[PDB]
């Protein structure tokens, strides 16, 4: 996975939790490390995060 | 009885109009007149008669004036009738409105009481969010399939549905519709909505609305945003949700002591009072000969000048300015394509206490077609549509709003830094693109707009700040200070000489003696003199062009060297900003085919006016 | 669910005890013509009006006659209901305080006060009712508890009249001799030192005295102590204390309550109508003391509002 | 179902537009846009009722405009004709400073910048390389603008000119702001994937102005569709990569005054280092005061406002189209 | 709708319910002034100790300040009703501000002021909002349809307002009162309703330094977190300290103890007579039936001091809204003790109420 | 393409391509379902096979008791004399379904909408609604690109009008996704 961020573009880096506006439920809504699980992760622009 | 009353009434009413309608002689208006108003009816073939009231109330010393001001309601069709028969007696599908007008006493919306049902009465207020215009049955092709279905019959009266006796043939009661959708005749009527008017309400609480119908003649004589007097009669339309107000409220069951035995179809009843009206007049030669005396001076520049605001005691350059946004300039299209604007933008930027809300008090409280507002709670819309949805039934009913009621006029605004950035949006693209674009919840639409705006900033210190730019003051975006012509700083310094002359004049204002710091124009032959002065729309015819360009660059040679001073580009706006300025002074004057010593004029104006901005 | 019927007693706080509107028991009518006076008894929630006549003169003849009511001769009887929530000592390990509702009829009325610690003794009935329609099984029944008998721990003063019993008590502790400083050691025991702390914050609980000058401008009244040093003074042992012994006291920590918690707001009623303004922390505890925990961490419109 | 209100340039003042109901029916589907003028000829009805039961007054039947013919106001391709009569004008060899003449009109001077609008409308080649990785095949544009300069009628221009071209503003704003995001449909009410103008514009060029006044989130995006061209999103309940070859001609504006010192773009423009490496062209405006220009500029100017060589457009907009293909 | 122990409504508000209500006969709205104390009334305007006796006689709780005490007497007589023919519309309000240490019993004036004042709405400082004052547009419950609601200003429309902690306001509250000070208008324009609407008030504050006590040798201006223009713009501006002084406090300690003996209200009753509510009906009866006017023989001396005002320069200054305070407080005293024209004496101490505060500014 | 579909194309076998929004639940029809009258207490069986016609529906409970139509003696001899002189009846809609010897299956709803780089410039996109069988459930996670070979049918239930508006949908049969491309 291949994210250029401070988040990438409409998606974000890290494990966010955004609750289900139907039904009022919880799951876990993406990123980048949670897609990627057993693999390589490429950041650009570490230092302007 | 009670039918010898209304006949008796009405053979009064027939006697009445065929009799002599004018006293005058010779010298007039000459007899009859109301036979010249059926016949010249008769070659236009429009179907209406205005009456007034005034002639009925010199005939029968009053007797038949208080027979038809209280029971309106009950005396429609005894009038309408003798009314027709006069028509078959002098004349050859026929609707007949009988619309009175001139009546001696006007009410306001709160002497509205429940005692003066039925009768006639005077109501001006202020129109504000109209409706559309749609039919209306009232005139029935409605009876039973077994057999005849062709009764021409009632719902004159609001029901709608449906015939009830003599039927079918044969199918008895209370057999009936089907209606039909092709046999009947129409008409249209629209629904607006006054609201109250500004100068009345008690002190202190809010403005209070009024329903209003208006059918037949009168449609779309109404108009958003300007005061009306209406006619009368004042129905009554039945409510719903007035329930659990609490009541005691009255209930209709139905009688049973009659019929003998070997359901419950019981009803509630609660009214609301609306209004109904027929006549709209919208109030709210010799002198021409004055306008001959109001061209033909030499000087009527600086009377117009010294004349405008008595109360005001001080410097001239923003009346100038008032009086040039009064005069508008040619707005004429373009090949293709993209017009020109059009019209001019003075913002009045300055400290406080320096009664600049004055300037502002005098142009809305004088010209037309002004809205004021002290724009802090605007809020958002506001200054555009709603979409109000719904009256009843897919209204999309467009609000006033704020911004947009002030068409060719001047829509005056204050304090551009305490509102926020989505007015910003709203007034740079009502200044850019000359429409306003919507998409608010629903009905998707586009609007118009076409004002000249007038602003009322104040510093960011509050102060000078001399020392600063003048872009260090405003605290508002760039791309809305690009548009404004011109700015206008003001600041007042201690000189003994202009002390005791504000002081004396203020003194003076607040002495009642003396008011007499007349002006040399009246009050109301000015507003006459814009209305002959707007007629004009010169083009000009000068070779001087030219000069008005290289006029430009002696412009632009000084503010060159240097930008410590106010660092301007120039703007080629500017230059277009030349040729609306000469313009306006050219409509002043009573000019066409604009000389050059008119561009000294507005160039020495700007000259200044900017001399007034580098510091 | 297998106390249906008995005679229970509970323990917890109340919150949200609403107001107090008559709800109708028997309805009276009259008949105008036969003369009778119908009435009728309504226990459910909804009830409905009724028609022509049902006496024994109006009914067995033709012409029926036709009946309205009338509101001097009907029985009506006071109502007001309540919450009981846990009273969060007697809770497991990792739950959350639940609730039950109360409704109260007759002269036991204006005795549950907001934000007390009270022992409710009544009958448990059901009352009939399911939630969303698709849902339902059949028959459940949604309880309520019937009030009987109240009882409260920490008395309310100036609720008492009566002195003769009492001064079997009060005068063992007049006659005891050094009452003032023997009560200023009883304040919280259990720490050492700072007698003087002690001797002003009884002064505090005492309070008065009031004063109407005629005009009316009103002066108090009231003392007002602040506390300052860091940090093992045992300054919040104070605070739990005195809040814990003077009735009606509300103890709230920094930050905590917001600006609008503190203050009153206003919030729809449920089934008795309607737009109550429910009140904060402060208005909860008025003729009383209120705690407050680290003053200085308090957002600036609370400043003003404790100003 | 369309429905139709008044245009909005002819109202007589004071008043407001007004809608009517138009219903199509077979042969009529599908030819107007929306936005747009059209011509009808329909006939005039009114729709019946539900039921009439116990209302207020008063009886109101609405009125439909059933349509029966519409026109517009009152689809460039080529044939063979033009192909062959192509490649006479392909010969020459002033053909280019003739395609830059006949580019603005309006605008008298400034060929450098009219010739890098030339070649960033007129493309190049993608590329692939066998077998991993592509270079780029666009040109991108970025232009230091000044307050007082005719860029919005180049790009104005550039709008007109090409195939399929969006002009999307960053903030105020219209329709859309770079960013793909699921949103509901306020027409129909089932959720919908809405692109981003980005995705959008691809095989194109998009029209974006005054980067000073944009977020993080879409300074994000225009750094994205520059990396590696594919936006990607994953909000809600969705994880795909759209596909984006977009090309920028931007128009940018200087921190305060026109040219603020002597130091360079970098430190001239408030913008920053990452988003200056990607962009290949760069254009200044110009200049100081000065003689010929106000001369020749406002005899232009004056030429202009008084009125109350060139192949002409229609050739050369099919030209470029036939050449890119 | 009246009231024997509040104070008694106006009439140039009034007069459209004057114009109304004659044709039904209705209750009085208006106190009715008998006719023997009427007597009574003209026995004391010939006292010559009116000007100390009635300003002394209103808040017979608190101590010092006669100076402000003396100008919130002439708030309750505000000015003279004065119509143009078009345009015009000049009001009679004056607007004081009093600020100062704390422990000075500032709240102690505003609750009185509140308790007499007919029609007065107390709001306070950081409790507010640019909704907060007008157009609450809500939805009512018991009919079910969207009811506009007047908010706080609106209900203040003809009397006094009050306000607390003048310093902690917004931008966009105190940006309210750029139009209610100056226009004496306010102009709604949201969704529900375009219409100006007009609320006449005579707005009352207070305000608490940094400091919090007053310290010497330091701007007067800089010592309240005002902009000087706005702080400009109230008429009448107190700024009360203390004194370090020992001779006073002993005063003021059995005035103190004077009050809490006895535990009766027999507060002052010596030696001094005090009117209990002689006063209300005097105010009201010198609220209707006067017109005063300022004719020529004093416009010397007021031009004459307005330039002598003008002379310093080279803290605040003093602009055009001192020469109409000077006229509006001027006529004002001149309302008092029943004199339909001003004089040329007596316009001296309506400067000096200015200059009280003038020689509490050198320090 | 999308874009052009008439209603000349109304129940033939058409094939596009776009992208897949957001499926649903999954849901649970019936295949072979055994019945039994409250009142007469008769036994029946029925199967059903084709079992997409939304708002048909396909089948439902027969509205009589049934045994009436019989072809023996003392079968008609009992459901005569249910009563003493009058003749029986299980009626109204007397039948239930017994659940403990069913069988049931699948169906999906998907959504599906055009892609959009073409050419939706002016307008907003427009969208489709899907179905699956048995075995096409739980195949396709949102996002990918696919091409359904379907058959164009209408049904009738409301909107969310007049007169005689009927909305469109697509019956799969069956699908495929990408190669792969994931
Ligand atoms: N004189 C004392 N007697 C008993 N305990 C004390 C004494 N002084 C300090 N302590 C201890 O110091 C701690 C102070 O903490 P606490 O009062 O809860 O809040 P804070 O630290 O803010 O005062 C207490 O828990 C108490 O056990
Ligand atoms: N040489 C020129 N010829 C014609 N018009 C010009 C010329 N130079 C500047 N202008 C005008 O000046 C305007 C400057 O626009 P600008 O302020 O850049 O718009 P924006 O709001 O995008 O900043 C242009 O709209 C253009 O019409």
């Amino acid at each position: 996975v291949y994210t250029s961020g401070k988040g990438s573009s409409a998606a974000g880096l890290t494990a966010s939790v955004q609750r289900d506006p139907m039904t009022r439920e919880f799951y876990l809504e993406g990123g980048a490390m949670v897609l990627a699980d057993g693999g390589v992760v490429c950041i650009d622009e570490f230092d302007k995060m | 009885v009670d039918d010898v009353t209304g006949e008796k009434v009405r053979e009064a009413f027939e006697q009445f109009l065929e009799d002599f309608s004018v006293q005058s002689t010779d010298t007039g208006e000459v007899e009859k007149v109301y036979r010249a108003q059926i016949e010249f009816m008769k070659i236009y073939d429009l179907n209406t008669i205005y009456i007034d009231y005034q002639h009925l109330s010199m005939r029968e010393n009053g007797a038949l004036a208080m027979a038809i001001s209280e029971q309106y309601y009950r005396f429609l069709p005894f009038l309408q009738k003798g009314l027709r028969r006069v028509v078959r007696k002098y004349a050859p599908e026929r609707v007949f409105q009988i619309s009175f007008f001139n009546l001696p006493t006007v009410h306001r919306i709160r002497d509205i009481r429940s005692e003066k049902i039925g009768s006639l009465l005077s109501i001006s207020g202020t129109v504000t969010r109209t409706s559309e215009v749609r039919p209306e049955l009232y005139k029935a092709s409605f009876t039973c399939d077994m057999c005849r279905a062709i009764v021409d019959n009632v719902e004159q009266s609001f029901k709608y549905t449906e015939p009830t006796f003599c039927p079918n043939p044969s199918c008895e009661n209370r057999a009936f519709w089907t209606l039909n959708v092709t046999r009947s005749r129409f008409l249209d009527w629209q629904k607006v909505r006054i609201q109250e008017n500004a100068n009345e309400i008690p002190t202190g609480s809010m403005p209070r609305t009024l329903d209003v119908i208006l059918r037949g003649d009168s449609v779309e004589r109404a108009k958003p945003g300007d005061r009306c007097k209406f006619t009368g009669v004042e129905i009554v339309v039945p409510d719903v949700t007035q329930l659990g107000l609490p009541g005691v409220k009255p209930s209709s069951t139905l009688d049973t002591r009659g019929i003998s035995k070997t359901s419950l179809g019981v009803r509630d009843l609660t009214y609301k009072i609306s209004f109904l009206a027929c006549h709209v007049i919208s109030i709210g030669s010799d002198e021409i000969n004055e306008l001959k005396e109001m061209v033909k001076d030499e000087h009527i520049y600086d009377k117009l000048v010294r004349s405008i605001a008595p109360a005001v005691f001080g410097h001239e350059a923003v009346k100038k300015g008032i009086l040039l946004q009064m005069l508008g300039g040619v707005h004429k299209s373009t090949v293709e394509g993209i017009k020109l604007r059009g019209d001019i933008n003075i913002c009045v930027v300055g400290d406080p206490s320096t009664s600049k809300s004055q300037f502002l008090k005098y142009v809305v409280g004088f010209a037309p077609r002004s809205v004021y507002t002290s724009g802090k709670a605007s809020s958002a819309a506001g200054l555009t549509a709603a979409v109000v949805r719904d009256e009843e039934g897919g209204d999309y009913t467009i609000e006033a709003g704020a911004l947009m009621l002030a068409d060719n006029g001047i829509c005056c605004i204050d304090e551009f830094d305490k509102m926020d950035i989505s007015d910003q949006v709203a007034i740079h693209e009502a200044m850019e693109q000359q429409t306003i674009s919507i998409a608010k919840a629903g009905i998707h639409a586009t609007l118009n707009a076409r004002t000249s705006i007038l602003a009322a900033a104040n510093p960011v210190g509050g102060r000078y700040n001399r020392k600063l730019s003048l872009r260090g003051n405003l605290n508002m975006t760039a791309p809305i200070m690009s548009r404004f012509d011109l700015f206008f700083v003001i600041l007042d310094d201690c000189n003994e000489k202009i002390d005791t002359e504000l002081a004396s004049h203020i003194v003076d204002l607040h002495m009642k003696r003396d008011e007499a710091i007349e002006p040399p124009f009246s009050a109301e032959q000015l507003r006459r003199y814009i209305k002959y002065a707007r007629t004009f729309k010169p083009i000009l015819t000068k070779e001087a062009r030219s000069y008005l360009v290289e006029k430009y660059k002696e412009l632009r040679k000084d503010d060159a060297q240097g930008f410590s001073r106010s660092s301007y580009r120039i703007t080629v706006r500017q230059l277009e900003s030349m040729i609306r300025l000469s313009e306006a002074i050219a409509r002043a004057n009573c000019v066409d085919e604009i000389t050059p010593s008119f561009i000294a004029e507005a160039y020495d104006l700007l000259r200044q006016s900017i001399i007034r901005v580098d510091v | 669910g297998d106390f249906l019927g008995q005679l229970i007693t509970v323990r917890g706080i109340i919150t949200r005890v609403s107001d107090v509107k008559p709800a109708v028991e028997v309805i009276a009518y009259t008949c105008d013509q036969c003369g009778y006076e119908v009435f009728q008894e309504v226990n459910s929630r909804t009830f409905t009006p009724l028609s022509e006549c049902t006496s024994e003169e109006c009914s067995q003849n033709q012409t029926k006659g036709q009946l309205f009511m009338s509101t001097r001769a009907s029985k009506f009887s006071a109502f007001q209901e309540c919450k009981i929530q846990e009273l969060s000592q007697q809770v497991p390990v990792g739950h959350i305080p639940r609730s039950l509702n109360i409704h109260v009829n007759g002269t036991l009325v204006r005795s549950l006060s907001p934000g007390d610690i009270v022992d409710v003794t009544g009958i448990f009935l059901p009352a009939p009712y399911t939630g969303f329609k698709a849902l339902k099984a059949g028959l459940l029944t949604e309880t309520y508890l019937e009030a009987q008998f109240v009882r409260q721990h920490k008395k309310k003063f100036a609720s008492f009249s009566l002195t003769s019993d009492v001064e079997e008590r009060v005068m063992e502790l007049i006659t005891s001799g050094d009452v003032y400083n023997r009560l200023a050691k009883s304040i919280a025991p259990e720490i050492y030192g700072n007698l003087d702390v002690k001797k002003a914050l009884l002064l505090l609980l005492v309070g008065g005295v009031d004063k109407r000058v005629g005009d009316g401008m009103k002066i108090r009244g009231d003392i007002n102590v602040c506390l300052m040093g860091d940090p093992g003074v045992a300054k919040s042992q104070l605070l739990k204390a005195i809040c814990k012994i003077s009735p009606r006291g509300v103890y709230t920590t920094g930050k905590g309550s917001s600006g609008v918690g503190l203050t009153a707001a206003v919030m729809k009623d449920p089934v008795t109508d309607e737009m109550i303004l429910e009140g904060g922390a402060l208005v909860l505890a008025d003729n009383g003391i209120c705690c407050i925990d680290e003053f200085d961490k308090m957002d600036e419109s609370d400043r003003t509002a404790i100003h | 179902r369309v429905t139709l209100q008044e245009a909005p340039g002819t109202v007589p003042p004071g008043r407001l537009p007004r809608h009517r109901e138009v219903i199509l029916l077979a042969d009529l589907v599908d030819v107007s846009k929306p936005g747009e003028e059209v011509e009808v000829t329909g006939i005039y009805k009114n729709n019946y009722d539900g039921n009439l039961n116990a209302k207020n007054g008063f009886p109101v039947f609405a009125t439909i405009i059933e349509a029966n013919s519409i026109k517009r106001r009152e689809v460039f391709s080529w044939t063979e004709e033009e192909e062959r009569e192509f490649r006479k004008i392909s010969r020459d060899r002033g053909i280019i400073d003739k395609i830059i003449s006949s580019m603005a009109p309006s605008i008298y001077g400034h060929r450098d910048i009219k010739t890098a609008v030339a070649c960033s409308l007129f493309g190049g080649v993608p590329k692939n390389v066998n077998g991993k990785h592509s270079i780029r095949g666009d040109i991108n544009v970025l232009l230091l603008g000044d307050p007082g300069t005719a860029k919005s009628q180049i790009l104005k221009y550039v709008e007109k000119t090409a195939h399929r071209a969006v002009f999307a503003t960053g903030q105020g704003a219209s329709a859309v702001g770079l960013t793909a995001s699921v949103r509901k449909d306020p027409i129909t009410k089932e959720w919908t994937l809405e692109g981003g103008a980005l995705v959008l514009a691809d095989k194109g060029v998009c029209l974006i102005d005054e980067f000073d006044k944009m977020n993080d989130q879409d300074r994000t995006s225009i750094h994205e569709a520059m990396e590696q061209q594919s936006i990607s999103i994953s909000k809600a309940g969705i994880v795909t990569t759209l596909q984006a070859r977009c090309s920028i001609i931007a128009a940018a504006n200087p921190n305060g005054g026109r040219y603020n010192s002597t130091l360079p773009l970098a430190q001239n423009v408030s913008l920053t280092e990452p988003i200056l490496s990607r962009f290949d062209i760069l254009c200044v405006v110009r200049d100081l005061v000065d003689e010929e220009a106000d001369e020749r500029l406002a005899t232009f100017v004056v030429d202009s406002h008084v009125r109350s060589s060139p192949i002409p457009q229609e050739l050369l907009m099919k030209y470029i189209h036939y050449a890119r293909t | 709708v009246s009231d024997k122990r509040l104070d008694v409504d106006t009439s140039t508000i009034e007069q459209e319910l004057m114009q109304n209500k004659v044709d039904h006969n209705e209750v009085e709205e208006v106190r009715q002034i008998t006719d023997q104390d009427l007597a009574k009334i003209r026995e004391v305007a010939a006292r010559e100790d009116l000007y100390s006796l009635l300003a002394r006689s209103i808040a017979p709780s608190i101590y010092e300040l006669e100076d402000v005490k003396k100008g919130i007497l002439l708030q309750l007589f505000g000015g003279t009703n004065k119509t143009f023919t078009k345009g015009g519309r000049y009001r009679g309000d004056i607007n004081i501000l009093l600020c100062g240490d704390p422990s000075t019993s500032k709240s102690q004036i505003l609750q009185y002021v509140h308790k007499i004042t007919p029609r007065g709405v107390y709001t306070s400082g950081k409790g507010s909002s640019a909704v907060g004052l007008t157009a609450y547009i809500t939805r009512d419950v018991d009919t079910k349809q969207l009811v506009l609601e007047s908010g706080a200003l609106v209900l203040s429309d003809g009397g006094v307002c009050c306000i607390d902690e003048f310093d902690k306001m917004s931008d966009s509250t105190r940006s309210v009162l750029h139009e209610v000070m100056e226009q004496q208008t306010i102009s709604i324009a949201k969704a529900g309703i375009i219409t100006t609407l007009n609320a006449r008030s005579s707005i009352l504050a207070s305000a608490n330094p940094i400091g919090s006590r007053y310290n010497p040798n330091l701007p007067v201006t800089e010592n309240i977190d005002l902009p000087p223009p706005l702080l400009s713009r109230f008429d009448l501006v107190y700024l009360v300290l203390d004194k370090v002084d020992e001779k006073n406090d002993r005063e003021l300690a059995k005035h103190l103890t004077n009050l809490y003996l006895e535990d009766k209200p027999e507060h002052i009753s010596q030696d001094d007579v005090l009117p209990v509510e002689f006063l209300t009906m005097y105010i009201s009866y010198a609220k209707e039936h006067i017109h005063p006017i300022i004719t020529e023989a004093a416009k010397t001396e007021l031009v004459r001091a307005y330039v002598g005002m003008r002379k310093m320069g080279d803290r605040i200054t003093a602009t055009t809204r001192q020469l109409e305070s000077m006229i509006r407080l001027a006529e004002a005293h001149a309302k008092m003790k029943l004199k339909n024209v001003v004089e040329l004496e007596d316009v001296q101490e309506a400067v000096r109420l200015i200059r009280s505060a003038i020689k509490d500014y050198a320090t | 393409p999308l874009r052009d579909l008439d209603s000349e194309h109304v129940s033939k076998i058409v094939r596009l391509s776009g992208i897949i929004i957001s499926t649903s639940v999954l849901s649970s029809r019936a295949t072979y379902l055994s019945i039994m009258c409250r009142n007469c207490r008769h036994t029946t069986s029925i199967t059903i096979n084709n079992f997409n016609s939304i708002t048909g529906n396909t089948v439902s409970l027969p509205r009589s008791c049934l045994s009436t139509i019989e072809s023996e003696s003392s079968m008609a001899n009992e459901s005569n004399i249910g009563d003493e002189s009058t003749k029986k009846n299980c009626g109204p809609d007397p039948y239930i379904i017994i659940h403990e010897s069913s069988k049931f299956i699948d169906q999906q709803f998907l959504k599906l909408q055009e892609i959009p780089e073409l050419v939706p410039v002016g307008e907003m996109p427009r969208n489709l609604t899907m179905t699956c069988d048995r075995y096409l459930t739980n195949k396709v996670i949102p996002g990918t690109r696919v091409t359904i070979v379907g058959i164009y049918s209408i049904y009738n239930s409301k909107n969310g009008s007049g007169v005689a508006i009927r909305t469109p949908y697509i019956k799969i049969l069956g699908i495929q996704s990408d190669v792969e491309t994931s």
